[PDB]
Formats: C-alpha cells, structure tokens, sequence
C-alpha cells in the first residue's frame, strides 16, 4: 500500500502505490521522489532482484516492505 | 652436475634413435648433459673462464664459449660473456641486499638455536626469560 | 644461379637480401657478449674484417 | 608442526573489532560468538577471515540461531571460492559449560569444530592463546569432553604483513621517537634471545643442564656468523648510500632555509618598507 | 581513554544527514579516516586478486567535514551476483549502514578513470555521502608502505600529481580526468584499547625490521617524490615572482624517510658488522 525504499547509506523514501501497480510504476515513483532514471536503478527485496514484468503480487506486504534500491550504470 | 661415470647406464635403456649424433661428434644424450652441467654450473659459479669450463664440462674452447652463448638469447641461462678475457658472468649479488638476507638467516638461527633449548630443558628454559627481563 | 639469379627483379634485390640476414645474425650473436672480438663477428658472417666495421 | 593450527592475525583484529563494536552498542563488555573458515589440508588448520554469526546469548542459555549461519554460507561461498567452515571464537578466560554447549550445537553442523577464546581482559605480556580445541574425550558414561589446548602459529601472508606494519606504530610524540621505538622493540627482543642462549651456554659450562653436544656446536657457528658482511665492496655500497642519504639532507635543509627565508622577507617588506 | 569513535549514535548521523551541508559548498569533506579492518580486509582483498581487479564496499559515517570508515567488504565480481551480495549491507547486524566502495589498481597508480569518475558522479548524485578509495596493490607490496586512494569528485557543470608513476599507457588518461576529482587527507585512527593491546602481534615479527632492506625497497618511489617536488618547487617561484609551504613539507617529508633508512642501516651495521672484529 504505502511502502518504503532505503537507498544504501540509507535515505529512506515513503511511496504509496497500489495492489495492481507494476514494478515500473515503484521506479517512476522514486523518479518523481529523486530523479533517478528507471534504467539506471534496480530494485531488491528480500535479496532478491525483482523482475520488471510482475505486478507485485508475492510482494504482499499490507504493511509497508522495505525495499532496496541500488544505484547501477546503464546496461552494466 | 652428472658426470660421465653415472650416464653409461642410462644410455643402455636409450631407444636407438636417440643415440643419433648431431653432425659434431656428440651424441643426443651428452648434448642435453652438457647444457644442463652448464646452467647447474651457472649457480655454484660467479664466473668461469672458457678453459676451465671445458676443464669441467669437457668440449674444452671451441663449443663451450658457443653452448654458454647458444643458452643466452634464449632466456634459458641468465649472464653475459666478456670475449677479451675469456670469461663468463653468470650472476653476482649487490653486496647491501646480500647482507639483509644474512641478517635474516642469522636471525633464524637464533629462532632455530631457542627452540633446540626449550626442547631438551623445558623446566630450565621457562623460568629463564621471565627473570631476565626483570 | 639459373633459377633465382636470373631476372632482374630478383638480381637487383639479392643486394638488400644477404645484408638483412647477416644484420639478424649480427644481432642475435651480440645479444649475450659485453665485449667481443670483430675478426670473431667476421667468421661468423663470413664476411670480411672491414666489411663488418661498416656493417 | 605438531598439530598444524595456524592463524592468521586478520582472524584476531576481527574478533578485536567486534568486541569492542558490541561493548561501545551496549555500554558493557558482551560475550560474542563467531565462526572461524579456512584451509583444511588433511592435518592442517590454517584459520582466515571470520564472520559475525551473531546467534542469541539469551539469559544464561545460548540458542540454536545457525539458520542465519546457514544463510551467511552461501553469502561467503561467494568471494570465498577456496574456504570451509572450520570452527567458532568466544571472547573470555578460561572455557566454561556454555563453551561446552555451544561447542555440542557446533559439532553438529561440522566434524572438526575448533574453539578460540581470545581473551580482551588480559594484563599479561604474551598474547592470548587463540584456540583451545579438542579431540572430544569420551568416558563410559556421560561423554563429559573436555578441551585439550594444542599450540598455534601464526603464518601471515605478505599483504597481511604489510598491513599490519601499517597498523603498528610507523612512519606530538615526534616521527623519530615513532620510528625508533619499533627498532629499540626489535632489538631489545632479539637481545633477549642472545642474552638466554648465553644464559643456556653458561649453564652448560657450568653443570646445570647436561651437555648437549649439538646445541652448542649450533651456538659456535651462530657466533662465527656474527661478522656479516665485512667486505671492502660492502664498504663501498654503506658509505655511498650514506653519501647518497647526506646529499639528499642537504637538498632540502636547503628547502626549509628557502622557506624560512622568504618568510622573513615576506615579513621584512611590511614592517620597513612601506610600498 | 579516548576512543569514541564508536558508539553509533543514531540520532546525530539522521540529523547531519538531513541538514545535507555539503550541498551548499563543494569542498566539505577534507578528511578520510580508515579503521585498521578497513585497511587490513582492503589490502587483503587486493593482493587476493594479483593482477586482476577487485573492488568491493566499505561502510562508515560521517562527522563534521571528516568521514570515517569502519568496516568493508568485498564483493563476488555487474552480474545479479553483486546485487545481490549487497543486500549483505543491511542484512547483518550493524549500524555503519554504507559510506562507500573501494576499488584496486594492479600496478597504474591510484589516479581515477573516466568510467571511475562518471559512477563516483553518479553515486555522489544520488547517494550523498560517497567516497572512492583507489589503493593499489603491486605499489605496496613492492615499495613496503601503502598508498591511499580517497579521491571524491566534483559535481557535474562545476569548476574549481602525486602518484604520476604511470609510465607510458594510462597517463593519457590521467591527464583529461584529472580536475574532476580531489584527493582527501588519509588520516589513520587506531581505537586504542583491545587493539593497541593485541598489536604486539607485529613485534614478534621482529626479523623483517632488523633486515628491512629500506632505500632501495622505494627507490623509485623517491625518485618519483623528487620527480614531483621539482615542478612543486617551479610553480612555487613562478607564484612567487602558499605553495612554497607544500613543497618544502613535501621535501620535509621525503628527506626524513631517506634519513630514517639511513639510521635503520646504521643501527644494523653497529648491531651485526661490528661485533667480532
Ligand atoms: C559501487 C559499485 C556497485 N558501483 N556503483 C556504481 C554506480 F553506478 F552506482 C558503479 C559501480 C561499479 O561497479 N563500478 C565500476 C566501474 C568500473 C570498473 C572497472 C572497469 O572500468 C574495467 C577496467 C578496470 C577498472 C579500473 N577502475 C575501474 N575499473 C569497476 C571494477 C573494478 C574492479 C573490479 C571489477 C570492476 C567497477
Ligand atoms: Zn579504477
């Protein structure tokens, strides 16, 4: 529902999405929060990469998940 | 170094093409053996001159300046050939770096030299040092 | 002689041949030496004593 | 070697940090609990760089938190493609039975478990004794093991060397005082060692200890070794290395009188010459 | 009894990180200070790579206009295998979060690449607080002392030597990237203590300082010191016709460590060539 992303020195962002929201919609999000470009972002949970084709559908959290965002060059 | 006196033997289990001569007088077997005398010569030696390297390896002036030359360019054997004096230089230490690893090695003969003491008397050794430095 | 050294354009260029091969030789045998002899070089190259001087 | 443990000092500034990290977190000393990897070679220790394996000191019991053991397994298995769970660490004195518990909880995940106890309290000159492991004794009855302290070793690698050289007090208190105190160090150890091996050659001579006819055979030659290097072309080298070192005192005292110079100046310009 | 360098004080570092005063001038930091581990587990990984490149994360905090390191760790490798393996950050349990990533050189000095340059730009950008530290591992194993790398960038759009060793190849690219970044002061801290205490472990060495072999283990490391100092020196009475200052701490600096090798060989010489003459 309303979820949070840390960063890794730790700067924490509160986004609010929605059950159905995809994954691309988590990194527009963090872009209107930041500024960072989808491409250039990557998004981990329980260490895990998440896959940019699912609609968060095991990622029910109900409760605010911490997600985990790391920086990356375009492409690697 | 392998002399003459322990290559008879193996040239008896040799298979015939191997004993071929290479157009010199020297079979196959005594020109790898002379090759490897010299680079085993290369480190009991600073430098040799030509003759007594062919008092040594045999092949006394003519092909031991011509092998010692042959092994060089090749990266096989490390040194360089003075021509005028006749002498080979194969490899010499800078006398400083020389006398750190003295250092170390006596310093390790003290190691060596304290271990044979706790070992015989453990009794005497350990009240030793813990009085001494008090 | 009859089969290389016949048409020009190879008699011309054996000049230049024999003088790169004498200059590899020459090279390779200088590799391990800090002094040596030039009359020594000349048995070697088989060429004369002056000849290696200019070489 | 007589029973092959070597550890590395690495493993012993790891253990350093965490206790000190878990004291500073919880304002007083905190027993910790870790897991020692390396190298086994079939009768061979050889102890690397451990991990936190934070587990639970929970009362006066400590749990079976090794899931989280488990998961690190992986995580490690991953920059370290050559090493292997090999034992655990503790900080305290002597063992105590929740030593022995959790040593029980170890042997199950591995055969060989080891058991560090690098003691942080200590005021006594020579260093803590690493790893007091066992073979596990057994009695009719109840097992009731033991440990049975084996010697240890501690191989270091060459970047390991340099690192802790780095570590140790090196180059207020003045960077001659700071270099000359590790050679006074040095020296008075290696001093210490000559001065007991005189110690062991008097007892010899006068009857103390039986005579060992190879011992001071060795001691003959480490005294007719002592004049190192006293060659003319050593010579040579030392007093151009010394020239060397002088010139380039010199190129620099100069620098500084430079320095010192335009400061005056500098100084000199704005107190008589007002322009 | 000092110390104080632990102790994570949570509210101190939410605080500092929520006034973000580097942003408002670009040369806040000024200060590297790395831990002993660090170090120790740095070096480690680096010569555990030979020639090959190793590069990992190094966590710590920050105060004032220094940054502080604690604690590193390496990484598997661009792959998934290093994301994931940088969940590690905060799946342990510690408060040092992340402060950066150190990456080695394997004999091209300790300068930063353009690539090197663009991802600190990148990470500065969107991770405050950030550092790259470029040690290199054939120079300290060669020379005997380690080099430090700490060399945080400039923003992008923003205007405004020491290890020139790199001979022929990679000094073209020393030279185009050389004002986006600036070097940062390494300044060691010990914590005293169970450390200070368990360092007697380097004194039972004790034979690799007796033969240390000095003056000609850096020999061109000197050289290329005095290489340095020469242009130092020019640009100091081009200026003057305080940079004069730097070159003669720099020539100070240099002089002090030659004579400190001459004393090691005299007090060798004394302790082992004149007993038993
Ligand atoms: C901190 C890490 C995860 N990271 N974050 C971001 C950023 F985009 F977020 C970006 C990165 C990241 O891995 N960068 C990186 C870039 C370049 C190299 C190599 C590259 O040029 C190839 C030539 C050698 C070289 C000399 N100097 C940097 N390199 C490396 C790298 C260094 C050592 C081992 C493996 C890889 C890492
Ligand atoms: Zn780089």
């Amino acid at each position: 529902m309303l979820i949070k992303v840390k960063t890794l020195t730790g700067k924490e962002i509160e986004i609010d999405i929605e059950p159905t929201d995809k994954v691309e919609r988590i990194k527009e999000r963090v872009e209107e929060k930041e500024g960072i470009p989808p491409q250039q972002q990557r998004l981990i949970y329980s260490g895990k990469q998440m896959n940019d084709e699912k609609t968060a559908a095991d990622y029910k959290i109900l409760g605010g998940s911490v997600l985990h965002l790391v920086l990356a060059l375009r492409g690697g | 170094i392998i002399r003459g006196n322990q290559l008879q033997e193996f040239a008896a289990m040799l298979m015939p093409h191997q004993k071929a001569t290479t157009a010199d007088g020297s079979s196959i077997l005594d020109r790898a053996v002379i090759e490897h005398n010299l680079l085993s010569a290369s480190k009991l030696y600073n430098n040799i001159t030509f003759e007594e390297l062919g008092a040594l390896l045999e092949i006394p002036a003519a092909k031991a300046e011509k092998i010692a030359s042959q092994m060089i360019t090749e990266g096989r054997m490390n040194g360089f050939i003075d021509q005028i004096d006749g002498i080979v230089h194969f490899e010499t230490r800078e006398a400083l770096p020389t006398w750190d690893k003295q250092i170390q090695s006596l310093c390790f003969q003290v190691n060596n030299l304290l271990e044979k003491i706790s070992q015989t008397a453990p009794e005497w050794t350990a009240q030793a040092m813990e009085a001494q430095m008090a | 002689h009859s089969n290389i050294m016949d048409d020009p354009f190879i008699r011309e260029h054996i000049e230049e041949l024999l003088r790169n091969i004498r200059t590899q030789v020459l090279i390779k045998l200088i590799k391990p030496y800090t002094r040596i002899h030039i009359p020594f070089i000349s048995k070697e190259l088989n060429i004369d004593v002056a000849d290696v001087e200019s070489l | 070697g007589s029973v092959s443990v070597a550890l590395h000092p690495l493993v012993i500034l790891n253990i350093s940090d965490h206790w000190i990290r878990m004291r500073s977190q919880e304002g007083r000393p905190v027993q910790v609990i870790g897991a020692l990897i390396g190298k086994q070679e079939g009768r061979n220790i050889e102890v690397m760089n451990s991990f936190e394996l934070l587990s639970h000191t929970v009362e006066e019991k400590i749990i079976i938190d090794k899931e989280y053991y488990y998961t690190k397994e992986e995580q490690f298995k991953q920059v370290f493609k050559e090493l292997e769970f090999l034992g655990w660490y503790t900080t305290g004195g002597p063992p105590d039975p929740s030593d022995i518990h959790v040593h029980k909880q170890v042997c199950e995940i591995i055969e060989s478990p080891l058991f560090l106890k690098l003691n942080p309290m200590t005021k006594h000159t020579d260093l803590p004794v690493s790893v007091f492991e066992s073979v596990i004794d057994i009695i009719n009855g109840e097992a009731t093991m033991l440990f049975a302290e084996l010697t240890y070793t501690l191989a270091t690698e060459e970047a390991e060397r340099i690192g802790v050289d780095h570590v140790a007090r090196m180059t207020e208190n003045s960077t001659v005082a700071e270099h000359l105190i590790a050679q006074h160090s040095a020296i008075k150890m290696l001093h210490s060692r000559v001065k007991l091996i005189l110690e062991y050659v008097k007892a010899s001579e006068a009857g103390e200890v039986p005579f060992n006819h190879e011992i001071l055979r060795e001691a003959y030659a480490l005294c007719h070794c002592l004049p190192v290097l006293s060659t003319d072309k050593f010579k040579t080298d030392f007093y151009d290395q010394c020239n060397d070192v002088g010139l380039m005192a010199y190129l620099g005292t100069i620098t500084k009188t430079c320095n010192t110079m335009n400061q005056f100046v500098n100084k000199f310009n704005v107190l008589y010459d007002r322009q | 009894s000092i110390d104080e360098i632990y102790k994570y004080d949570k509210k101190q570092q939410q605080e500092i990180l929520a006034a973000k005063p580097w942003t408002k001038d670009h040369h806040y930091f000024k200060y590297c200070k790395i831990s002993a581990l660090a170090l120790l587990k740095m070096v480690m990984h680096a010569r555990s790579g030979g020639n090959l490149e190793v590069m990992g994360l190094m966590l710590g905090k920050v105060d004032g206009e220094t940054m502080i390191i604690m604690d590193s760790f390496a990484l598997p490798v661009a792959y998934e295998y290093m994301a994931a393996y940088i969940e590690n950050a905060k799946q342990v349990g510690r408060l040092e979060n992340a402060i950066g990533w150190y990456h080695s050189h394997p004999g091209y000095g300790c300068w930063l690449s353009g690539i090197d340059v663009s991802t600190q730009m990148l990470n500065q950008q969107f991770q405050e607080p950030f550092v790259a530290v470029v040690i290199d591992p054939t120079r300290t194993i060669s020379a005997g002392k380690v080099n430090l790398g700490a060399f945080r960038t400039y923003p992008k759009g923003y205007k405004p030597s020491e290890y020139q060793t790199i001979p022929l190849n990679k000094i073209e690219d020393f030279g185009v990237h050389c004002k986006q970044y600036y070097a940062l002061e390494v300044s060691y801290f010990k914590s005293s203590l169970d450390r200070k205490l368990l360092e007697l472990l380097w004194n039972k060495y004790w034979v690799n300082t007796l033969s240390s072999s000095s003056l000609l283990t850096n020999a061109d490391y000197t050289t290329g010191q005095v290489f340095d100092l020469s242009e130092k020196l020019e640009q100091s009475e081009a200026q003057l016709g305080d940079k004069l200052a730097k070159a003669t701490r720099d020539s100070c600096k240099t002089t002090i460590e030659a004579i400190h090798g001459l004393m090691s060989q005299v007090i060798k010489d004394k302790l082992f060539n004149q007993i038993n003459i």
